[PDB]
């Protein structure tokens, strides 16, 4: 999976994923959900190397989900995202790295605040209102710099969103099959189920 | 490393280490287990030699292993503590190898085998810990309730209790509790549960912990008044 | 062989005690008393020094008291040797934590870590448990003020106020007497030192034969101060409460 | 993984109708360089058996000292020693196989080529060969490097079948290998004159020739050969 | 190679192609590439024979000790996750696996696809192989959920034919199963030579090719 | 102390012989090998009434083609019948056939000794193995902590064991049908049992070459307890 | 830098009948364009009326061999002197073969013999492990000389019966252990005429409910 | 006494009384006879059952073609040392392409069974073996006991009442010696021998176990109506 986008408004996370997977010269599947609940407020979205990025994905899920029942505790996202980071910086050092980049998106339930969150697989944490992964920046970021304000709405969020996919189903060559939208906010995760 | 063989049989065909492990369960606080038709409720007692604790931050009694399974215990605290932390990994560990929570037969079995793996390990004691694990498969309106103790053995039961005093309560469950006819509601169950309990307890103040695990991940614990409601209940019909 | 040798420290007696781990208590309430008092704007605590001499210097002195981060302290009662032990690895583990998660460490997730260790030596290795009761007091943005205590079984309880080390049976009364819920810091310091005074064995209780610390949120705004008191400030503090 | 630095040459072998031979030239090669002439190539076990090694000479003497273990080892609480429970020639060999296939799975060969000679309790007939791969393979005759290019077919020529080693005998089998010698100084760059022969028959047992020398050779008409080509004089 | 399988109204159809290849030399004509797993388990195989042979009857001894164990079948899902995790144990050490695990369970039928990289796909239809891309073809525009039993063994009959006869790296024969909640039902072996003039006059497809 | 792993003057494992009598405390369990099946059956003993007895599992599947009962420490035959799950189908994978119940039991009984200061101790709990192959046909073999394995054509095993082996003794003769075997095992297992034996209280199973290794249901069960009631009410 | 494999050529074949089963083999070991041995067994009886052979680099193929043959006497030790099926054998072996994913014997085996009904048996190896059961096979340097021969003279394929004009099938019927023997001569005496590393000799080893037995035939030798 | 605790004690009088309590257990084991000739080697068992139901133990272990033993004592321990021959005998095989020599497998045992006496936390063995074989020197006969000690004869008995058969063979010596090229006069012998050892019971047909090898006779055992030929 290639493409990744992410956006933080006023009072929500935007997280939206190509649906696309792609072995050899054939498309194998165009509805391919490339996200993890890592806990009820957290949503990570990821992208990288084929099989690497479910592994991982599943495998912090596990972590936080086993850190949730042992405190009785959800874990602020900052604190999901530094542990995330941890685990990339050990591990592109190891023989074998697990290629993957990663947006976090959560809702501090403490600081009633959306956080975003930009990952890549060498461990590189940077917080920011809106972020992507490969390419995908290249094409969105020159949208986001101008049309971008910290008190969006979530339906305005999403507008600004189809027209990053929009100019990335223009311009890019790869056909990734549209994308899943996903919100987050105080009341939890839910999915755009129309986009 | 240290591979002294402290688990071994006596003349008489016995594992002494054990059958001590079982009287440090005997010591323990009285744990009690009830299941209804669509519920089941863990009773806990609170010995009341400790006060001025802080029950916010106090260790709880009850300890959720996932969303749909809990487990409660009778024995060392501490030791305690080590089996729960296991059976939360090995619930993590089944989710993501088998894309499935664990079912209670299967995390109780899990924990009765760590149980059983010390009583024959070199270097090791038994653990002096017996365990009420209950909860509701996944996508299933059956409840379930099983016990485990240090030897390794475990069973399913429609009502048991452990610990201290255990011999009453059960004493009153067997000619209480009806198989045939299982406390219907939250209520009966819970109600039962209090019942059993003030056979033992002493004052029911502080002294008695509820929790209802219902299905579908729907697990809640009783406060203070709630439960008061209940010993106030249960003593106005037996003034009678 | 060598089993002729082994005392066989992990095992169960016939009525279901850890021999050891009674004897190490045996051994804990001979140690100086150390007494934690928690208030809604703070956590007192105070710990009484073994027979001293005149000759120990005093203010470079520590055996009672610890620092384990910013947040969270210990009383100790019984081998301080064995305590440091522990301490250093309390702080290892509060270090760990921040470096994994960028946020200061839960108190009751640094107590659970060191209770599990204590609990290791009463079940496996076969070597002798860690002679040691602790006291923690913390905070944290969860619970805010938190007293907990541990003891060589492993075992870990939350309290309001408590006791370690000597004459519990006598210090747990008298707090339990005069604790209340509204209790404030000032208060609950003039309360440490009263029942440190009537159970010392000790004709009398002066400075040089204590140590005193405060966790404040009296930090200017919303942050938390430590206060290891130092020999002159525990002297102005008994003449203050009038036990001097 | 390794390269051969000082080397050894051909290894020549074939069976005749009592027994079998083998020779090999006292030559130690440093790639070009001529280096040691005086070193010995075939190493007895017993009076049952020679082994001929070519190759690498450090690992060949790593082997000999195998071999001269393997006897010290084999009279261990033996009896029999020198009798039922002697070592024969597939015994040493199979243990020589195992050893030169377990270096290459380790990817640590033995750089040589060896080929075992020698008469069984039995009064059977044994040869085999054995190289860095662990690759084994018996013939009526036996040759290693260049040996297996000239010789071979020479020798062949006397035993080209099983059936045809009744009918040869020692003098005609070793006039064979003397002359395969010679061939193989004429036409191999990394040969030499002098060379070492071994005879192992069921009768007479194990003979053993040193300092041999190729002899007999034809040089004479290279005088008559001028330029290479048109030239005259 | 060419395999598929595709879910429907009755279960799952299971089809591959026979041929094996070892260059540009056909080694085998008629290869089995369908293990039979459990009863209500199959799985079919593309890439490396051997480790798609090894692999998978290994998970089957990993799915039998499942049985055991709980005293009930494994699902679909899980025993794809065993095998992808096995996958992942060599990641990178130069496995070469493409299968589709396909069986019924409690949720109704079931499939997935797995490959040597660990991933780990569920869908309706899958197709493996050198020749995926012209079985694809046939399916996309043919396949629907209302299938009669019949008519969908013919359709994936009739998608590896259509690779078999492009792609130089399929044909032999044709396997067929279908699965069922009783169980999987094999449907016999088809030559492609035969199958092939047949499906030509009957269908009146092929017409550039003379026969 | 003492090793675990010393021989007594008489020559015996003191630790062997001591799991032994652990053993002689467990529940009782019978198994009795006919031409035409082996059957299992055991005392489920459930320490209180609240305890739901089907949940008590002293009979257990190794393989299609064998069935276990157990009897004494019954936690420490879990790692055994893992054990022999694994080897049953392990020797499947590599032999891509069933394994001889002999090979299995043989198997079972080389963890036994592997015990020292491995396992801190012996096992305290005894198997009686029963199968079905193509070279030996139905058998039926008792597993002890000791290594040591015999074949049996009827055997018993715990609390009420040499009172049953004598009865045992008396009733086995070479032509026993399935159906006479279910019924002389419920038949001692009800005369060495301490409560009256039903359904609830003791379990039936066998092993078929048709049907393989079935536990029986407390329906069927029920069926075959009030034909044994008849049959000995006839004389 | 050190090549731990190498090609000793040689070409191998495996023919199962109605109630028997052959496996053949040139005796001739090469390396390069050298000739080691012109007699140089390459299929032999393993026990339990199985035979095998292990094609290609020969330090691995009789490495494999020993290994089976190895197995076979340990499945007697492990389970009561059980006759070792031939299908339990093909799997053992497959086991054999993966233990080297990461470093294979470099081989193409097959082995022959009779399946539990009585039927002829051959079951066919790649250097990795994966196997199946065939009527016909043919491995090694002429294999692709042969297999074609055995398509149409075993099988019958592309023959159909006269008059019909493809319509109508050769029809397939069994062939008996005489007939089987000329096609494997007329196969080796093919391959020796096209294919160099193909000739000396040629060995047949048959297996029927009696056992086994041998049959030597010369071949060209340049 | 107090010096019987674990193997690595000796007594004041030098002697390790796990050892003799470990050669105790082969007192207890069913009688057990081994006897050759100069052709032939013979083990002859008597196997016994726990009861009338019960099967009787297997005495008798293959160990190669030509090599097996029988055994008398704990027959889990006699499993492991005839794995272990096993073991020793292949790698002879497969290394050296040859045959394992009987008196060197005997060395093997010794070497084998001594660690376990001299290091703490093992055990001694607590079975007796009576190795047979056939090799380069003809036939052996071999008597192995935990304590490491193994002795070559040309004839034993080992087990409960094994000193009835052992005078038996050593009045017979002369004669049974010379049993050459005659299998079945051998075993006749052997049975003969290991009936000198018997009391209440006799030799059924389900209760002996004869094994042999030899010049031209793989080493193969003999149970069940096969040695009713010498009942
Ligand atoms: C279609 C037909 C092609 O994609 C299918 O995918 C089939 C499915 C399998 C189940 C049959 N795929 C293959 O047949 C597969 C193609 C392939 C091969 C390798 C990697 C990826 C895909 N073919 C094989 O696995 C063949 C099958 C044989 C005939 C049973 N095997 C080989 O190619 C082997 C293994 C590779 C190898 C191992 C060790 C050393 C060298 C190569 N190769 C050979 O046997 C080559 N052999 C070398 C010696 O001289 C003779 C040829
Ligand atoms: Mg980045």
């Amino acid at each position: 999976m290639d493409i990744i986008l992410g956006i933080r408004v006023q009072d929500s996370v935007i997280l939206a994923s190509s649906k696309a997977v792609t072995r050899g010269i054939s498309v194998l599947k165009d509805s391919d959900d490339k996200t993890r609940q890592l806990s009820p407020h957290t949503l990570m979205s990821f992208a990288g190397e084929a099989g690497d990025t479910v592994q991982f994905a599943e495998y912090i899920q596990a972590n936080i989900q086993l850190y949730s029942i042992r405190e009785d505790y959800e874990l602020s996202p900052q604190a999901v995202s530094s542990f995330v980071r941890q685990e990339l910086a050990k591990s592109i050092r190891s023989r074998r790295p697990y290629q993957v980049n990663v947006l976090i998106g959560g809702y501090d339930k403490k600081k009633n605040k959306p956080e975003l969150y930009q990952i890549d697989y060498l461990g590189t944490k940077v917080e920011l209102p809106y972020g992507a992964h490969g390419y995908s920046g290249f094409y969105t970021f020159s949208l986001l710099d101008h049309h971008y304000r910290p008190d969006m709405t979530t339906e305005e969020g999403l507008d600004l969103l189809k027209l990053c996919v929009q100019e990335l189903e223009k311009r890019m060559p790869m056909d990734f099959k549209g994308v899943i939208v996903k919100i987050v906010d105080k009341d939890g995760i839910r999915q755009v189920d129309d986009f | 490393g240290y591979d002294r063989a402290l688990s071994i049989f006596s003349p008489d065909g016995h594992i002494f280490q054990v059958e001590y492990a079982l009287e440090a369960v005997k010591r323990g606080t009285c744990a009690v287990g009830v299941k209804g038709k669509n519920c089941v409720v863990l009773g806990c007692e609170r010995r009341s030699t400790l006060k001025l604790q802080d029950t916010r931050i106090t260790p709880s009694k009850v300890s959720k292993i996932d969303s749909h399974v809990v487990l409660s215990f009778s024995g060392l605290n501490a030791d305690s503590r080590i089996l729960i932390e296991k059976a939360r990994v090995e619930a993590q560990s089944h989710r993501l190898t088998l894309e499935d929570p664990v079912t209670v037969e299967y995390l109780t079995r899990y924990v009765a085998g760590v149980q059983q793996r010390y009583t024959q390990s070199g270097g090791v004691r038994p653990f002096g810990v017996s365990t009420l694990i209950a909860g509701f498969d996944p996508r299933d309106d059956e409840p379930k309730l099983y016990q485990t103790e240090p030897s390794g053995i475990y069973s399913s039961w429609s009502a048991q209790t452990i610990g201290r005093n255990s011999k009453t309560v059960r004493e009153f469950l067997e000619k209480n509790y009806d198989r045939k006819e299982p406390p219907a509601t939250v209520e009966e169950c819970v109600k039962l549960t209090v019942r059993s309990l003030l056979e033992v307890v002493q004052t029911g103040a502080k002294n008695i912990e509820i929790t209802v695990v219902k299905p579908d991940s729907d697990i809640v614990a009783l406060s203070s008044e709630e439960i008061n409601q209940y010993v106030t209940q249960i003593e106005q019909e037996k003034q009678e | 062989g060598s089993r002729r040798y082994d005392s066989r420290t992990t095992i169960f007696s016939p009525e279901g005690r850890l021999y050891q781990v009674e004897y190490a208590l045996e051994s804990i309430s001979h140690a100086g008393t150390a007494i934690g008092i928690m208030a809604s704007d703070g956590i007192v605590l105070a710990a009484e020094r073994k027979v001293t001499s005149t000759l120990l210097e005093q203010d470079t002195s520590t055996e009672k008291l610890y620092k384990l981060n910013d947040k969270i302290a210990v009383a100790v009662a019984g081998l301080t040797a064995d305590a440091e032990i522990l301490i250093n690895t309390a702080r290892i583990h509060a270090q760990n934590y921040l470096k994994t998660y960028n946020e200061d460490i839960p108190v009751e997730i640094l107590v659970r870590r060191l209770s599990d260790i204590k609990q290791g030596y009463t079940q496996h290795g076969g070597l002798r448990p860690f002679g040691v009761s602790f006291i923690y007091a913390g905070y944290d943005d969860r619970y805010g003020y938190q007293l907990y205590t541990s003891n060589p079984s492993g075992n870990y309880t939350g309290w309001k106020a408590i006791s370690v080390g000597a004459n519990t049976s006598a210090a747990q009364t008298l707090l339990q007497m005069d604790y209340k819920d509204d209790m404030k810091v000032d208060d609950a310091i003039e309360l440490a030192l009263k029942t440190l005074s009537k159970t010392t064995d000790s004709s009398a209780l002066t400075y040089d034969r204590l140590e005193f610390a405060t966790i404040r949120k009296g930090a200017n705004d919303g942050e938390v101060y430590q206060k290891i008191f130092k020999p002159q400030e525990i002297k102005d503090i008994l003449v203050k409460t009038g036990i001097t | 993984t390794q390269q051969p630095i000082v080397t050894g040459t051909s290894v020549i072998s074939m069976k005749y109708d009592n027994g079998v031979i083998i020779a090999a030239d006292n030559l130690g090669s440093y790639g070009s360089l001529l280096r040691f002439n005086g070193v010995e190539r075939l190493i007895p076990v017993g009076d049952n058996t020679v082994v001929g090694i070519s190759g690498d000479i450090s690992d060949m003497q790593h082997i000999e000292r195998l071999l001269k273990d393997l006897v010290t080892e084999n009279a261990y609480d033996n009896p029999l020693a020198d009798a039922e429970e002697a070592l024969e020639p597939s015994y040493i060999f199979e243990y020589l196989a195992t050893v030169m296939y377990q270096r290459r799975s380790k990817m640590n060969p033995l750089w040589n080529a060896i080929i075992v000679a020698g008469v069984q309790s039995n009064g059977d007939q044994f040869l085999r060969y054995v190289n860095l791969l662990g690759v084994t393979y018996s013939s009526p005759t036996l040759a290693t490097g260049f040996g297996a290019h000239m010789a071979n077919p020479l020798l062949r020529k006397v035993v080209d079948r099983e059936s045809d080693i009744p009918k040869t005998t020692v003098q005609v089998a070793e006039e064979a290998i003397v002359n395969a010698m010679r061939v193989l100084y004429y036409r191999d760059a990394r040969s030499s004159r002098n060379f070492s022969l071994a005879i192992i028959d069921k009768n007479t047992g194990l003979t053993f020739k040193k300092n041999l020398q190729v002899e007999n050779m034809k040089w004479d008409f290279a005088k008559d050969i001028k330029g290479y080509g048109t030239q005259k004089i | 190679t060419t395999t598929l399988a595709f879910k429907f109204q009755h279960g799952v159809i299971v089809a591959v192609d026979s041929r094996a290849t070892a260059g540009s030399y056909i080694s085998s004509l008629r290869m089995n590439k369908v293990i039979e797993i459990n009863p209500y388990l199959l799985g079919t195989m593309s890439g490396c024979a051997a480790d798609c042979q090894y692999w998978e009857r290994l998970l089957a001894k990993e799915c039998r000790l499942y049985y055991l164990r709980n005293g009930e079948r494994i699902s679909v899902s899980a025993a794809s996750k065993l095998l992808s995790n096995m996958m992942l144990q060599y990641r990178g050490m130069g496995l070469s696996m493409g299968s589709m695990i396909c069986g019924w369970d409690k949720k109704g039928p079931g499939l997935y696809y797995v490959d040597d990289n660990g991933t780990r796909l569920s869908g309706q239809m899958f197709s493996t192989g050198s020749g995926n891309t012209y079985a694809y073809g046939v399916l996309d525009s043919n396949y629907k959920w209302d299938l009669s039993v019949e008519d969908a063994l013919y359709l994936g009959k009739r998608s590896i034919l259509a690779a078999a006869h492009r792609d130089a790296y399929s044909g032999g024969s044709v396997n067929l199963y279908h699965v069922t909640e009783d169980g999987w039902i094999y449907h016999g072996n088809h030559d492609v030579g035969e199958l092939f003039w047949k499906v030509k006059e009957e269908e009146g497809s092929f017409n550039n090719v003379i026969g | 102390d003492r090793g675990v792993s010393t021989f007594s003057p008489e020559g015996r494992l003191f630790q062997v012989e001591y799991s032994l009598e652990a053993i002689k405390l467990g529940s009782t369990a019978i198994g009795i090998a006919t031409k035409e099946g082996v059957v299992l059956g055991v005392e489920k003993r459930a320490t209180s009434p609240l305890l739901e007895s089907d949940s008590i599992e002293k009979i257990v599947e190794i393989d299609r083609h064998i069935g276990c009962a157990m009897s004494g420490l019954t936690a420490d035959a879990r790692s055994m019948i893992e054990h022999a799950r694994t080897a049953a189908v392990t020797h499947n994978l590599y032999y891509d056939e069933d394994i001889n119940v002999e090979s299995l039991t043989q198997s079972v009984c080389d963890l036994a000794l592997r015990f020292g200061e491995l396992m801190s101790r012996p096992f305290g709990v005894a198997l009686l193995i029963a199968g079905h192959d193509a070279d030996d046909g139905y058998q039926l073999f008792h597993a002890e902590p000791s290594g040591t394995f015999y074949r049996y054509n009827a055997k018993a095993i715990g609390s009420g064991s040499e009172g049953a082996q004598a009865e045992l003794l008396n009733e086995w003769h070479s032509s026993l049908t399935l159906k006479e075997a279910e019924l002389l095992v419920l038949k001692i297992l009800k005369q060495v049992m301490e409560e009256k034996l039903d359904e609830n209280n003791a379990q039936l199973s066998c092993i078929t070459k048709q049907d393989g290794f079935k536990i029986y249901d407390n329906e069927k069960t029920a069926e075959l307890i009030k034909e044994l009631k008849e049959k000995e009410a006839a004389e | 830098q050190f090549n731990p494999y190498g090609d000793n050529g040689g070409t191998i074949l495996g023919i199962a009948g109605e109630d028997f089963a052959v496996l053949a083999g040139d005796t001739r070991n090469i390396t390069d364009y050298s000739i080691n041995s012109r007699y140089e067994p390459k299929v032999f009886d393993c026990g339990d009326n199985i035979v095998m052979s292990a094609n290609g680099f020969a330090a691995d193929g009789d490495a494999l061999v020993k290994r089976f043959k190895n197995s076979v006497k340990w499945y007697h030790f492990d389970h009561n002197d059980k006759k070792l099926s031939i299908n339990s054998a093909a799997r053992n072996i497959q086991h054999l073969l993966y233990s080297r994913r990461f470093f294979p014997y470099y081989v193409y085996n097959i082995i022959a013999g009779l399946d539990e009904d009585g039927k002829g048996a051959v079951y066919s190896f790649d250097p990795v492990g994966s196997y199946q059961r065939e009527q016909c096979r043919a491995g090694g340097a002429a294999a692709s000389l042969i297999m074609p021969f055995l398509d149409n003279q075993v099988n019958f394929k592309n023959q159909y019966e006269p008059g019909t004009n493809g319509k109508v099938k050769k029809p397939l019927k069994y062939l008996s252990v005489e007939e089987v023997i000329k096609l494997v001569r007329d196969s080796f005496t093919s391959a020796t005429e096209r294919h160099i590393q193909v000739g000396d000799g040629l060995e047949i080893l048959i297996v029927t409910k009696d056992g086994v037995r041998k049959e030597f035939y010369e071949l060209k030798r340049d | 006494n107090n010096y019987d605790g674990d193997t690595v004690t000796f007594s004041p009088t030098g002697r390790l009384f796990q050892v003799e309590y470990a050669l105790e257990a082969i007192k207890q084991g069913s009688v057990t006879v081994g006897l050759r000739s100069n052709t032939h080697a013979v083990l002859v068992a008597l196997k016994r059952n726990a009861d009338e139901l019960s099967s009787y133990q297997k005495k008798i272990i293959k160990c190669d073609e030509h090599m097996g033993l029988s055994l008398a004592g704990l027959a889990p321990d006699a499993r492991v040392l005839s794995n272990y021959l096993r073991q020793q005998c292949n790698y002879s095989s497969l290394v050296f392409n040859r045959k394992l020599a009987v008196e060197r497998a005997g060395h093997l045992l010794c070497d084998k069974a001594q660690k376990n006496t001299q290091s703490y936390g093992g055990r001694p063995y607590g079975v007796g073996l009576l190795i047979i074989g056939y090799d380069k020197s003809g036939a052996h006969l071999l008597e192995f006991q935990p304590s490491g000690n193994v002795t070559e004869l040309y004839g034993t008995a080992i087990g409960a009442r094994s000193q009835g058969a052992k005078t038996y063979l050593e009045r017979t010596l002369d004669t049974f010696i010379k049993i050459d090229g005659n299998p079945d006069e051998l075993i006749k012998a052997g049975v003969e021998a290991i009936s000198q050892s018997l009391r209440d019971e006799s030799l059924t047909v389900d209760n002996l176990s004869i094994a042999i090898v030899g010049k031209d006779t793989p080493f193969t055992i003999y149970d069940g109506e096969a040695v009713a030929k010498y009942i």
